[PDB]
């Protein structure tokens, strides 16, 4: 905790020296606000400020909606979030879209839900496995779930009607992977209904083996084709994407091993 | 004596070293010392003026009284400006325009442009357009004149608020229409035909418009076109050259030989060299003048920069009468000079401070709703109001959703 | 230095036995000054002390009241408009203030926003400003006009500004608005420049006199001449 | 007969649709059974043209003979076209040229342009350019007075083959000092004056340099920029716009109405409409000439596409020279034509098939580090070059290593 | 249409009674065309056969051999150069065939990379394609250059070409090798058009006669106001 | 095997279609390459059969060099390879080098010899541990140590003369990481030469151990100075990275496991 405080104070010092360098020079509000816009140190400063802000916002909601971390999926979050914040810059980079500061913060947005996606998908993987839980995990992890569904299910409608109204852009790609994160709470939705009618009942269910690989066949089969559909369209306009076959391939090893193993058992 | 002065003219026009150029007035001041009415006026101009001869104003002052007793145009026109920037001497408007005049009677090109100047912008003097006809014109014959044989050297135009062939042959084809070559002559038509040949950039067709505007040919006598048309003619003599004898000295640290090779051009009618003369005394880098004398002759060339079409001088204006720089604080005088540069000039954050002065209820009674307005302008006018526009709408949210939950 | 853009100043040549004036302007006899012109004429011009101060311009006035010139104005119904960016005022001296704008449909249908500011149904004059400067007014001032939803459907008012311009044809020089919903207009008219105190200020002239010394003339061999020069282009 | 023809033409001027230009035209067919001499000669531009009567080339020819008997200009002119072209006739040039003669004599201009063309290139006759200087000059007195007229009306030069104000009055100012307007004539300052108007790209100014260089004034008379200038201002009639009806019937599938809209520009002497014109016959899309003179056709009017200076058509009439398109293989004569577009017009692609006939010993006897070096000056002359000389290289000196392993 | 645009044409006007020629090329009495001019004119334009055969052009020459007319352009040692965008070419016609580039230093010193291509110590003549067309030629071929490492030290060799133009003042059409460092030089000179087997070949003109039909005079009625046009603008 | 011959079969029924329909449109030799080069599908399929052809080189280079994988560093180079196919793609999109076909193919030699780094590591690891090596194994590595080494050499040789003569390019990237790849075989090197000791005597060594973590603290040092080098460089000059950021993190990570294990050892 003492380390956390310091980074914190570490970056909001070198902010309060930015804001009083730009304060000292144009001796006003507005000439002082827009010398920051302009200035390249003065805006990475503030970025800093906000990417820790942004750190610290995670923090304590991963303590408000995780009782504790099993630091076994930690280590998941730090792999797959630096692949993640990779493809965000190179789908940032890539698209001649500028660097803009309204839409980094978007990109943080998307990764900052992928995050917790992922920790919800940790948590449900344990939750299959976990004999003694309360009611209060229960509550707050469905309160996840409903949260992220919604919140996909309105970044999906904002950016349709953006790529209708205004033009092919990067909102395209904003609604496609939030309707694959759509998906993945989907997948834990059912993930956790099977998981539940399984502990209400004090005996095994073979059936719910069988659902649960249906489901996972299911979504796979979606996955592959938004992919797909998403390929089939940045070859059409613009340019070649250069990044998301990351998670395809991962996309389609999900379809092989739910379809071949299900072909192999059934 | 004369043949000193001969040793300084040939370095000087041989040599462009800067140590060169100091060793040729070598001569040319010790010259000074025999009183050859000749020699002074070239080192007059540079014992008060800098970047030649070290800067010493009070040592130009005395010999400037005997270039006045003999009865030399070039000490007549400066030793009016002394009197009118209260440069070493005590301030007085009254004899300004007193040695301008002579030196306008004496032949000389400057002491015509500023007296030219005062009455067409109405300072010092009575804006009469009629007498700024008549004294904006002696340097209009004497500039067209030297440009059509040296090739109007062109200067670039430095403002320091800011940072710190085809149609010369169509100026004959449209002289021979009003004159008549081989065609019954016609100034209806031949004013549009002249008149395009000034949007090129070249400076021979504004001499020629304005003699049009001036005798009623064409189109109507008017003065606001008749003068204007005219002063854009005189502002690119050979006295242009001077900004980059003052730029040169800004960014030399020599800031005390920017503020006066920039007052005299402030005070012959500029505005590129108005603002600078005042953002140079803004920033109270200069030392001749008093640490109290800073701010009010910093607010004058200031006012002048405003009235001649300048967005930032219009800010600039409203921020003394804002604070309190230089005047006893006014809130209302400093909340017109803030529209003015928003109605007119469309300046971007002359609509913020609209809006703080609206919606902190500073000069008139405040309005909430009125604020918003304003704010909501300054983010239309330009990009770079979204981000300061929206840190300050946030900020007049909160405080009325916590007025709106006390009641 | 002090707003010293404001001060005129004028030269004159009155001679060699001239007496300077003892109303107006104050003088002295020590701020003369010995002048020399080019063809060596000399010249001692005498200047004022710049004061310029009080009123005592024997200010009278047996006429009518400030009332009672508009009336004319009023009577013939000849009422001018304004065009901004987006929208257009309509002063309508003696009816109305009409604020509106034309929404012109894709053909044949043309849609009117409009709003309604006004209607007709003390030994100091006020000053109010003016870009800056100075100018005593004639204010006007009504209500009684559409319903403003911001002051909880209050009808909107409005004062009407009266300043003299020579060259005026009834026009604006701005609208504004001092609060949400109620809103100012000047009117530039030629009436009110006949009134004393409701003329376009200007200040007294401190006159510059040039005594002339003997062996040079009553004005300098450059003088009368190069006037005359350009008189040809008068 | 003659009330027929009025609706026709008020329809035309007054519908710019298809429909109705080809409803118009439905009285004028009508019209040209009556016989009236006006009425078929906007038919028989129609009936062997295309994109407005349909295409019929054998029914035009007969009704050209009754044309030409009556002794209409139009009718001569078109007539000579069939029998220079071959076009449905045997192909004759022996009075083809007679043809044109009677229509350039019957006041035609189109066969002015032919029959000046055909002096200038030295085509059917022999090179002669004070014949071409008279024929020539007809067609530019003739269009230089429609321009001032109808505003110049500028039409897009489109090649297949590559696919599929402020100078206004320095033409007058530049008259004026050849002739002389209130200062004595100088022939030999105002040629540069006049001559940098016609860089601008009017073509008023390239009609008054020819006649400069026409009658020996300023610059002495000679003979290739007399009509060489007089040449580009023919080039832009009423037929300029040519190309368009011409290029429409390409991207609208008929292709055989592109081939006989472009014949006779290309008889008319242009380059756009010569390569265009063969390159149409090149691929054999043309159906009227037959199979066996679709080839020799082709390389007519690359002969002339070439000689007019294009790179594309001396490298494509190496290509003709190089398989054995229409002539008897021939290494030696393709070997000319492929060096020539190297050295003059530095065509980036005739260098490299230059180094193929270097290094394979085609033509001329083989050499290997000859042919290295124009596969090297390929790829300085272009970026293109780059890959196909590289697999080029690598291919020579595999041959050069495998060699040296025999020894 | 093979190789068509290189025969001559010539329209001739000799009139009523006129016969045709039985010496040069072919006619025939049934290719003859019934014209009509724009003011109602009638000719009958005969053509003759297009076949400009054999060289029956009775060539006779007792003139001097082709060797004899370079000797004056030998001994008089004007000679000349060609530039390049890189290289430089001096033929001396008689001495020796000069390729050099000078380097220029950076203010002082000019580099020369020369090199040397040659030095002086049967009823056809033989053609060679010149832009595709046919010119008989005088070949001059000479050796004992500067050695040539590619050739394992030899000498270089190079032939003179030597082609008739009326207009040369002795420059070259293009310099070009055949093989390495084996180089032809082509010259222009007027020396060689008075040779009737060396001079520049032109294909004889068939002539169009055509005779003028009763009713229509000598010639046309809207012709010779044209070529009178021209001599006036001349 | 066979799905190896079909890939390669598939690839180049593809190559020999876009090749086939070019000379069809533009029937010579020069005009055919040109189409190709200017062509978007046309440079794909040719770049598809470049990248297969330079699959079945490494893998017959794996063969020749290593006996047979192991199928644990097999995973291994998967996803340090995507690591570094997305970090090259990144790298080569933020410069705006433009695409062009001669440092695409720059950029792969970089990744081919990544992959080869990366395999010698895992196989000297593995030296070991393993009791039962044959002479063949050690000189078929060190093999490996030489023509790497002496390679990057070079490319640093003809990267640092690069960045004097021509200016500021992409060339400055390049010298720079096989430098990183040049302390890569070094660092092998070292723990080759620890371990060859080991197995000629038949008893443990002691000091090996203190050699091996003083070795691994050096290249550390000299790993980090590269890469703040590599940070303070392109601030200064062009742009930001957005990249390199990634093993970054991993050497002073490599630093933290050196340098502090060895002051809480010693
Ligand atoms: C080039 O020229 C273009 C046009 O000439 C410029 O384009 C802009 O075009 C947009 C159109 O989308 C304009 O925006 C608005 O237009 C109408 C009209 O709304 C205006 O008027 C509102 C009236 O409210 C006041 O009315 C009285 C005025 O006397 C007051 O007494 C009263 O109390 C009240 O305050 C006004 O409110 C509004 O201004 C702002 O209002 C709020 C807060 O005040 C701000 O938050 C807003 O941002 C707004 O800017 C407008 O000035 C509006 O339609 C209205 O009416 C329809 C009727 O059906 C309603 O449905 C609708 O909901 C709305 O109420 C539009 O919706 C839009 O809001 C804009 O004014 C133009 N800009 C300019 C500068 O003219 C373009 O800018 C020019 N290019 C340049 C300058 O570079
Ligand atoms: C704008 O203008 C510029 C200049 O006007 C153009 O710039 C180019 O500038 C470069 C300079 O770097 C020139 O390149 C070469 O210049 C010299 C000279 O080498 C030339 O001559 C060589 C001679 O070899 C032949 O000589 C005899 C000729 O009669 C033969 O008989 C003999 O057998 C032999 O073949 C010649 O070989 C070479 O051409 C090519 O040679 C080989 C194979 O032949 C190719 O692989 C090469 O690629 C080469 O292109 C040149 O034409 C050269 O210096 C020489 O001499 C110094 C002396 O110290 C030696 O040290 C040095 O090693 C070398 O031997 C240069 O090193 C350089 O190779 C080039 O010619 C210019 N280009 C042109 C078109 O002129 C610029 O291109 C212009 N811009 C445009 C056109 O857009
Ligand atoms: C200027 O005037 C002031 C006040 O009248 C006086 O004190 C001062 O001495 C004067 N200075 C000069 C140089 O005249
Ligand atoms: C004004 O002038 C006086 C000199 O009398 C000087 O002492 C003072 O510092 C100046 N400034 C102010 C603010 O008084
Ligand atoms: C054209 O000439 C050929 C050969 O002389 C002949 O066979 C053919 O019938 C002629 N055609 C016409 C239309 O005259
Ligand atoms: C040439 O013309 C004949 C008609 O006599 C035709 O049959 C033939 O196909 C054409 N082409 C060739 C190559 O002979």
């Amino acid at each position: 905790m003492f380390r956390t405080a310091v980074m914190m104070a570490a970056s909001l010092a070198l902010t309060g020296a930015v804001v009083a360098h730009a304060y000292y020079l144009k001796h006003q509000f507005y000439p002082t606000v827009v010398y920051l816009t302009k200035s390249s140190p003065s805006m990475a400063v503030l970025y800093i400020q906000a990417f820790v802000l942004v750190f610290l916002l995670g923090k304590v909601m991963g303590k408000v909606f995780f009782g504790q971390l099993r630091a076994a999926e930690m280590e998941h979050l730090l792999e797959r979030s630096w692949y993640a914040v990779t493809e965000t810059c190179l789908a940032f980079t890539v698209f001649r879209d500028d660097f803009s500061p309204r839409f980094v913060a978007l990109f943080t947005l998307l990764l900052f839900l992928k995050c917790f996606h992922w920790l919800a998908e940790d948590r449900v993987d344990f939750m299959e496995r976990s004999p003694n839980i309360s009611w209060l995990f229960h509550c707050r992890i469905v309160s996840l779930m409903f949260l992220l569904g919604i919140l996909d299910f309105l970044f999906v409608s904002h950016a349709y009607h953006s790529i209708l109204t205004r033009g092919a852009s990067v909102q395209l790609v904003f609604g496609f992977e939030y309707a694959i994160l759509m998906t993945m709470v989907l997948t834990i939705f059912i993930k956790y209904v099977l998981h539940s009618v399984d502990l209400q009942s004090e005996n095994p269910w073979d059936n719910k083996a069988v659902y649960m690989l249906y489901t996972e066949l299911f979504t796979g089969f979606i996955k592959v084709l938004l992919y797909m559909a998403f390929m089939t369209i940045m070859i059409k306009v613009h340019t070649f994407p250069l990044f998301a076959i990351r998670p395809m391939y991962l996309a389609m090893r999900q379809f092989k091993k739910a379809v071949t193993d299900a072909i192999m058992s059934r | 004596a004369e043949m000193m002065y001969q040793t300084g003219m040939k370095i000087l026009n041989g040599s462009n070293k800067k140590s060169q150029k100091r060793e040729a007035y070598r001569y040319l001041q010790k010259a000074a010392s025999m009183n050859h009415t000749k020699a002074l006026e070239r080192v007059s101009y540079a014992l008060l003026f800098g970047d030649y001869l070290p800067q010493n104003i009070q040592a130009a002052r005395e010999m400037f009284e005997k270039l006045t007793e003999e009865g030399s145009p070039k000490g007549q026109t400066a030793l009016g400006f002394l009197y009118a920037s209260g440069l070493g001497v005590n301030s007085s408007q009254a004899k300004a325009l007193v040695y301008y005049t002579f030196g306008a009677l004496g032949g000389n090109l400057i002491a015509h442009m500023v007296l030219g100047y005062r009455y067409w912008a109405g300072i010092g003097v009575l804006q009469s357009c009629e007498s700024a006809l008549t004294h904006y014109r002696l340097v209009a014959n004497h500039v067209a004149s030297d440009i059509s044989l040296t090739g109007g050297s062109v200067v670039q135009r430095i403002r320091l608020p800011d940072e710190v062939g085809w149609v010369d042959g169509q100026l004959q084809l449209g002289s021979m229409y009003y004159n008549g070559i081989g065609v019954k002559r016609d100034y209806k038509q031949a004013l549009k035909y002249f008149n395009l040949a000034s949007q090129g950039g070249h400076i021979l067709a504004f001499y020629n418009l304005a003699q049009m505007h001036a005798s009623g040919t064409g189109v109507m006598r008017s003065c606001h076109t008749a003068v204007e048309l005219f002063k854009n003619v005189c502002e690119r003599g050979r006295w242009s050259e001077r900004l980059m004898t003052a730029y040169n000295s800004y960014k030399d640290g020599d800031y005390n030989a920017a503020v006066i090779q920039y007052l005299l051009l402030a005070e012959q009618g500029y505005e590129v060299a108005q603002s600078n003369a005042a953002f140079i005394l803004d920033q109270r880098e200069a030392s001749i003048v008093g640490e109290n004398e800073t701010y009010p002759r910093a607010l004058l060339h200031w006012n002048r920069a405003a009235s001649q079409g300048y967005t930032v001088a219009r800010i600039k204006l409203g921020d003394y009468h804002f604070y309190g720089f230089g005047t006893d604080v006014d809130y209302e005088t400093a909340f017109i000079h803030y529209r003015l540069a928003s109605e007119q000039q469309h300046s971007a954050q002359a609509m913020f401070n609209l809006g703080y002065m609206h919606e902190k209820g500073l000069g008139i009674k405040q309005d909430i709703h009125l604020a918003k307005r304003f704010y909501d302008m300054a983010a239309e006018a330009s990009p770079d109001a979204q981000v300061p526009v929206f840190l300050a709408l946030c900020k007049l949210g909160v405080v009325y959703f916590l007025q709106y939950i006390r009641e | 230095p002090q707003l010293s853009d404001d001060i005129p100043f004028r030269v004159n040549w009155p001679g060699t036995e001239f007496s300077l004036p003892t109303t107006g302007v104050l003088y002295k006899e020590d701020n003369y000054v010995i002048m020399t012109t080019a063809h060596k004429e000399k010249y001692k011009c005498i200047l004022p002390l710049v004061t310029s101060g009080d009123e005592e311009e024997e200010k009278d006035y047996k006429g009518p009241n400030p009332r009672e010139l508009l009336e004319p104005l009023f009577k013939q119904s000849s009422c001018s408009y304004r065009i901004e960016s987006y929208w257009t005022y309509e002063v309508c001296h003696g009816k109305h203030i009409r604020q509106y704008h034309e929404e012109k449909e894709t053909g044949q249908k043309i849609n009117i926003h409009e709003y309604y500011l006004g209607n007709m149904l003390s030994n100091e004059i006020p000053t109010k400003n003016i870009e800056g400067q100075m100018t005593p007014y004639y204010p006007v001032g009504m209500g009684n006009g559409t319903p403003c939803s911001l002051k909880q459907n209050r009808p909107r008012s409005s004062t009407v500004m009266y300043i003299c311009h020579p060259e005026s044809k009834h026009e604006i020089l701005s609208v504004a608005e001092v609060t949400t919903c109620e809103y100012e207009v000047v009117i530039l008219t030629p009436l009110l420049c006949s009134h004393p105190k409701y003329r376009f200020r200007a200040s007294p002239v401190n006159d510059i006199f040039c005594q002339s010394l003997p062996g040079s003339p009553f004005k300098p061999l450059t003088l009368r001449q190069l006037e005359q020069q350009e008189e040809i282009l008068r």
